[PDB]
């Protein structure tokens, strides 16, 4: 069938504090302890588009591989189609691509008359023996934040089977983010995110989205 | 040489040695003589004390090679055909301020700088005794050939490069007499090599009876070399092992090596020696010659021969650019034009070359294809002749470098035929250890950092290399004994400011231009060459940091971040006061977790040093280029001021206080009005959470801070943050 | 008229500085009548208005605007260094003239920076 | 040779031999690469091949694009004559390395560029490279370098106008370039737009007088020792690994040194599609060479 590119839209919305995390030297320095990533002219938490991939990727392995892989070249086919595959000669770009996603609702934000769009997060550590605290301060974008997102879906040498389940594959993804967090500290409570106004279109080729966009809306 | 020409080269640098003999020994009698006399106990020579005797010229006759000395000693100097030390050679350069003067003395490479003082004008012959018995000395038993020349040389730079030529002239009084005998060798040889190419024998007529035609007469080539692609081959290391570390030292010192042996093997396949040679720099050097066509041809070819031993070992990444100009005496104090113009056909000639780089033929060998290759050199990326090292992959060359890094802690270096990494047509680099020299023939051995001369009779080199740790502990090092302080290393790349105008036009605004000569600039680039190859490792002692790139062209060192910062403060500081004001640095200084690359913290570091030049150019950028300050402002006021008291205060206060810190940064960040009540609001929280003891410090401290944060101008909030910034970095575990 | 984007902080300081301050203590240099503890439960209202002004709607809070000026006038009476700064400070007319959100967080902006350039020009 | 194709980026990445580098422009080696791998899933690359070996075929390194067109900084100019003030040594070295420093004029700006007048840069991005993990090892932290982009400033291309080409840049807008694509870089927003006449008048691709190339191009054998001769250029290295699904492995696409846009030359060259595969390889592997040209005076 036709070669076609679906976009996947979205609006993530921050449901907790998230925090990805700096690494860039102008977004690494040191006025805080634990910075998180952020756009350089704009001085904007960003979602980059690698966390996103790589965090829907190993969220999918646990559903998806029949045998749990050492290395990602070890993945099922079913993933390596999508994320791609280094060391495989029929995936070695996968079918999806991500985006970085940026700040949308700076705007209504500095509207309702928000200041910073990230907050310092307090936390300590109890000793176990000594009872003693030992503080840490840790940065988070606010949330509620609010970030433009997209993802590239390419029809090539899928049979119309073959892109239904890449389908179902990227909907278990999305839920499976929802389900969990976006890299961060977990665990305590971080990374929880909201995929809203899910929408498949498709910018290239002629693919119908009719029967996807219901099954979006729905999961 | 000819022995006719290796004593004509002796003779030009032994002249005017009765100066220093004299100097001491304070006899009525006249330097010609007592330099003559004394060369006669010593050794039987009669052409060399001939040269010394009737240096004066004192017409006993003969058309002797004293001829040539003498018309070499009057170019040599500005000067053209009571007593005072040396002087400052800053006392001419740009504006007129007070007048400095050197105490004489002898090099040692452990020793802080020879300052000049206003206070040392008095000569007195005191200083001079333990200089001219080491001369005598070393001189006593010295054969006076070929191979010894470049003993003597380092001899004169290491005894007289504080003796001023001229204990009674106003005009030369800072052309130290090393660089005067140097330069009068170089253009003695020059001389020389013009008229044996155009046949002419009668001395006497030429540079005596006609003395002023001969000035006018184009005899020398001013020549030049450059060698491109030098930093992006040292830093351009893709391994953050320790053992890639090892190849960044290395490769340095490869290339200083390289440029080295271009200048020898060049003045060698001419007839000339060391003392033709002005500077040699960042991959650059300058050479005075005989304009013949013999010399020219040479030049082409040699210059041909190199690019092809560079093309087949490192394909583009090195490349050598050629340039020559000629002149006349028109280095004798249009002035403005003559002087600037010679180092300006030389500077073209290697700019069109460097622009149009390589013929038909070696451009169709380098695209001709035919490999398929799977794998490449992790350091480099090169394809070419891969080995397996330590279960690695890496080029000939890389492996090469990893065996060198083994060499490097030795004093001597051989120039092999085939032993060790190449460095030029039918040429390799080794360092050896001294008992091993024996064991091995060579064509030529170095010395580094040695000014003793020694048993093999080596070449003198003077590379600025200094190292503590291994830049892969530096990050951890920034840890205090107390678990104190932010884990990174830091890098500094440091430049001296408009170098190149101060070489080729800093005497032209004292007097008018009179003061601009070659000897002057000669001295300018010695003076220099000892800043920064010599006393800059003493700047770096007892710091934890190594300097892998060093000279007035740049400077790069890396290590745990205070002490970088510390080391970049205290080479500054001694810099001004070297040059007495009149020249600056700018510095960038990079600051970077464990691991990152070598390429990226070299090139980050470069933009952050660019920004600084991004002032007027006296400024210094550390960790952004948002925190640039002129250096002056940055050394009193940020380092040294605000940061003090700003560590005063806050040692004091506990957990809850030092959190005020964050606030004051974010409120720096973002000044506004409104954040104007908000500082002073959590100011005045502080001053309630501070202690008693400091409550009447720290109000004035208080309202000091909202006085910066209030200034219309912005320039103390910006040392504000900075400082804050310094501070934080300095207590984080 | 009396609030403006640029005149706000301008005014706050101004008034903090006209306000009565007690002459009457030899020992004390310009002293306040005034004292932290007075305003706190006033402008502790103040905030919780503020932090609403985001997450509700304007008319929807009018309830608390409302009980907002009762608590000043019955504090100004209660209190004669808060009749003063609330006299100094024009503060009722400044809520009189509330009738947005950009003005209300103005006005809760504002008892921010009186009291910030009350602390700073010595405080309870 | 007819219009301008206007990729605006946000994120891109534009390797210059390391994940750690990045560049403001790539060449046309790089779009070509991707419309060839993007004609080759749409079916049709048979057909675009058809299109590129044809003369009418243009395409040229890409440009800083500033509510307006700029282009590469002549190599080779000024020449002296023009250079030349009375003002002291320290401001003729200084406006000389800022002339050195100085990399695209806007189009406005070249004539005056090479009758002497003094030009800076101006800011079109800011790369910096981020850290990134994969959470199984010490053993992989990386870093990738970005090209942010900033003040308005897209890329351009010009390039000859087709029913085919334009399908394939509009793909294209979706796949990215250059980059770490999957992860994140490289989309764009297409804009094909009508070439300014203050330009166009001066492209020719045959011309017996001074230019400068506008691609990053390799004459044929016959026309190399001429431009090397008369010319100024700075010869760059095209490396790399040939992306392909032909086998598991990677080889290395062969070294090729082209000149640079713009270096400048006396006269036209005609340039090459270069053919770089690793010997004995299933497929070509194709460096896209060929010269559109800018004149002077
Ligand atoms: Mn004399
Ligand atoms: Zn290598």
């Amino acid at each position: 069938m036709t070669f076609a590119k679906i976009k996947f839209s979205a609006q993530i919305r921050l449901e907790t504090g998230l925090h990805i995390g700096g690494s860039d030297a102008f977004a690494a320095i040191g006025a805080i302890d634990s910075p998180v990533i952020k756009d350089p002219i704009t001085n904007l938490p960003i979602i980059p588009g690698s966390s996103l991939k790589g965090k829907m990727r190993t969220l999918l392995a646990k559903v998806y591989n029949e045998k749990v892989a050492e290395k990602p070249s070890d993945d099922s086919d079913i993933l390596s189609r999508l994320f791609g595959n280094s060391k495989d000669k029929r995936f070695k770009m996968g079918r999806l691509i991500f985006r970085d996603a940026f700040l949308s609702n700076a705007d209504e934000l500095d509207s309702l008359g928000v200041r910073s769009y990230t907050e310092v997060k307090f936390e300590n550590t109890i000793d176990r023996i000594t009872a003693e605290a030992n503080p840490r301060q840790i940065e988070r974008a606010i949330r509620n934040s609010t970030f433009d997102f997209e993802l590239i879906y390419e029809i090539t040498d899928e049979n119309e089977n073959q892109v239904e389940e890449d389908f179902k594959v990227i909907r278990d993804g999305l839920k499976l983010l929802e389900l969990d967090y976006l890299g961060g500290s977990g665990s305590r409570g971080y990374g929880k995110v909201a995929f809203e106004n899910l929408k498949a279109t498709t910018v290239f080729g002629n693919y119908d989205v009719k029967t996807l966009n219901e099954l979006l809306t729905a999961e | 040489m000819k022995k006719e020409k290796i004593d004509l080269f002796y003779g030009a640098l032994l002249h005017d040695i009765g100066k220093v003999i004299q100097r001491a020994t304070g006899e009525r009698k006249k330097h010609a003589l007592v330099g003559a006399d004394w060369f006669d106990e010593i050794a039987d020579n009669q052409v060399i004390s001939d040269q010394i005797r009737y240096h004066m010229a004192d017409k006993l006759g003969n058309d002797h090679l004293a001829y040539i000395t003498y018309i070499a000693d009057n170019i040599a100097s500005g000067v053209d055909r009571t007593y005072t030390n040396q002087a400052d050679i800053f006392n001419v350069f740009g504006a007129q301020t007070d007048k400095r003067y050197f105490k004489p003395t002898v090099l040692n490479l452990k020793s802080k700088p020879n300052f000049a003082s206003a206070t040392y004008e008095p000569f007195s012959k005191g200083d001079y005794a333990a200089i001219a018995t080491r001369i005598k000395n070393e001189l006593a038993e010295f054969e006076f050939n070929q191979v010894q020349i470049d003993s003597l040389l380092n001899l004169f730079e290491a005894t007289l490069s504080f003796v001023p030529s001229s204990t009674n002239t106003k005009e030369i009084a800072d052309i130290s007499l090393a660089d005067h005998s140097r330069l009068t060798a170089a253009f003695a040889l020059a001389i020389y090599d013009y008229l044996e190419d155009k046949g002419r024998h009668n001395y006497k007529e030429d540079l005596f009876t006609k003395v002023s035609a001969f000035y006018e007469e184009e005899a020398f080539l001013l020549a030049s070399f450059d060698l491109s692609g030098i930093q992006d081959f040292i830093y351009n290391i893709n391994i953050a092992t320790n053992g890639a570390a090892k190849q960044l030292k290395a490769r340095s010192l490869y290339l200083d090596f390289m440029s080295e042996y271009i200048a020898d093997s060049l003045l060698d396949k001419l007839g000339l020696n060391r003392a033709n040679m002005l500077y040699v720099g960042g991959g650059h050097a300058y050479f005075v010659l005989a304009n013949t066509e013999k010399t020219v041809e040479t030049l082409v070819q040699f210059e041909k021969d190199f690019n092809q031993f560079l093309l087949a070992n490192f394909q583009t990444r090195l490349y050598v650019a050629f340039g020559w100009g000629s002149f006349a005496a028109k280095d004798i104090m249009n002035s403005p034009e003559s002087y600037r113009q010679v180092y300006q056909k030389a500077s073209r000639m290697i700019s069109k070359k460097k622009i149009s780089r390589y013929d038909y033929q070696t451009l169709m060998l380098l695209n001709r294809g035919g490999k398929s290759s799977e794998r490449e050199c992790e350091i480099c990326h090169s394809v070419e002749n891969l080995v397996s090292y330590h279960d690695q992959k890496v080029c000939d060359i890389c492996r090469g470098l990893y065996q060198f890094s083994k060499e490097i802690a030795h004093d001597h270096f051989i120039i092999t035929e085939n032993e060790g990494l190449p460095i030029g047509p039918n040429a390799c680099l080794k360092g050896v250890a001294f008992e091993k020299l024996s064991q091995e023939a060579f064509s030529r051995v170095y010395v580094k950092n040695d000014y003793k001369a020694g048993t093999v009779k080596a070449t003198h080199v003077f590379v600025g290399d200094y190292q503590c740790d291994e830049i892969y502990n530096y990050a951890a090092l920034s840890k205090n004994e107390n678990g104190l302080g932010i884990k990174r290393l830091a890098v500094v790349r440091l430049d001296v400011d408009d170098l190149g105008a101060a070489f080729m036009a800093g005497f032209s605004q004292q007097g008018n231009g009179q003061y601009s000569t070659l000897s002057r600039s000669a001295t300018f680039s010695r003076s220099m060459s000892l800043f920064f190859k010599v006393y800059i490792n003493q700047f770096a002692s007892d710091k934890k940091l190594s300097i892998i790139y060093a000279g007035g062209d740049d400077v790069f060192a890396i290590g745990s971040w205070q002490d970088i910062i510390a080391f970049t403060v205290e080479l500054r500081e001694n810099f001004i006061k070297w040059t007495n004001g009149k020249l600056t640095l700018s510095a960038g200084i990079g600051l970077f977790a464990d691991k990152t690359p070598i390429s990226l913290m070299a090139h980050q570091t470069g933009e952050l040093e660019e920004a600084a030049k991004g002032n007027e150019k006296d400024s210094i950028s550390l960790f952004s280029s948002d925190y640039t300050f002129k250096f002056d402002r940055f050394i009193t006021n940020v380092y040294d001021d605000k940061l003090e008291q700003i560590r005063y205060f806050f040692n004091h206060q506990d957990e809850r206080g030092k959190n005020f810190i964050y606030k004051l940064i974010e409120l720096l960040r973002n000044h506004d009005r409104m954040n104007m009540a908000r500082l002073a609001y959590y100011l005045t929280r502080l001053e309630e959470l501070t202690r008693e003891t400091d409550r009447d410090k720290f109000k004035t401290f208080k309202n000091l801070f909202y006085s910066w944060y209030t200034n219309k101008n912005d320039k103390d909030r910006k040392e504000a943050e900075l400082a804050l910034l310094l501070y934080i970095y300095e207590i984080r575990k | 008229t009396i609030l403006t984007d640029e005149n706000y902080v301008d005014i706050a300081e101004k008034a903090i500085l006209k306000l009565e301050r007690n002459t009457r203590n030899r020992k004390n240099p310009d002293a306040f009548f005034l004292t932290t503890s007075k305003l706190r439960n006033l402008l502790s209202l103040t905030s919780t208005l503020f932090d609403e002004s985001k997450v509700k709607e304007y008319d929807a809070l009018l309830d608390r605007i409302a009980y907002l000026r009762v608590q000043f006038v019955y504090q100004a009476g209660r209190e004669i260094a808060v009749k003063d700064l609330i006299e100094k400070a024009q503060i009722l007319e400044a809520l009189k003239e509330i009738k947005d959100r950009e003005t209300l967080q103005r006005f809760c902006r504002y008892m921010e920076a009186l009291v910030a350039y009350f602390k700073f020009y010595g405080g309870k | 040779t007819y219009k301008l194709y206007i990729m605006t980026f946000q994120n891109a990445h534009f390797g210059s031999g390391t994940l750690d580098s990045s560049k403001l422009t790539f060449s046309a080696d790089r779009i070509f690469s991707a419309l060839v791998l993007e004609a080759l899933k749409m079916g049709k690359l048979d057909a675009f091949l058809a299109e590129a070996n044809q003369d009418k075929f243009t395409l040229t390194d890409a440009f800083p694009f500033q509510f307006g067109p700029f282009l590469p900084k002549p190599i080779g100019y000024p020449k002296h004559d023009q250079i030349d003030q009375s003002v002291d040594v320290k401001e003729v070295r200084r406006q000389a390395k800022l002339s050195k420093k100085l990399q695209f004029l806007a189009l406005e700006n070249v004539d005056d560029y090479l009758n002497g007048e003094l030009f800076e840069n101006e800011e079109h991005a800011v790369i910096d490279t981020v850290t990134k993990n994969q959470p199984h090892k010490d053993d992989n932290l990386y870093q990738v370098a970005t090209t942010r982009f900033s003040n308005d400033t897209s890329l351009y291309v010009i390039a000859n106008e087709s029913d085919l080409l334009n399908e394939l840049m509009s793909s294209l807008q979706y796949s990215g370039l250059g980059g770490k694509r999957s992860s994140g870089f490289g989309r764009f927003e297409l804009d094909i737009q009508n070439i300014p006449l203050e330009l166009s008048d001066r492209l020719t691709k045959n011309h017996s007088d001074k230019v400068m190339s506008l691609t990053t191009a390799l004459p044929v054998d016959a026309d190399l020792e001429e431009a090397m001769e008369d010319g100024h250029y700075l010869l760059t290295k095209s490396s790399g690994f040939a992306f392909s699904h032909a086998t598991n492995e990677n080889y290395r696409k062969q070294d090729l040194y082209k000149f640079a846009s713009g270096s400048t030359f006396s006269k036209t060259f005609e340039g090459q599609i270069v053919d770089v595969r690793p010997l004995d390889f299933p497929h070509a592997v194709l460096n896209y060479a060929k010269p559109l040209f800018f004149k002077l005076e």
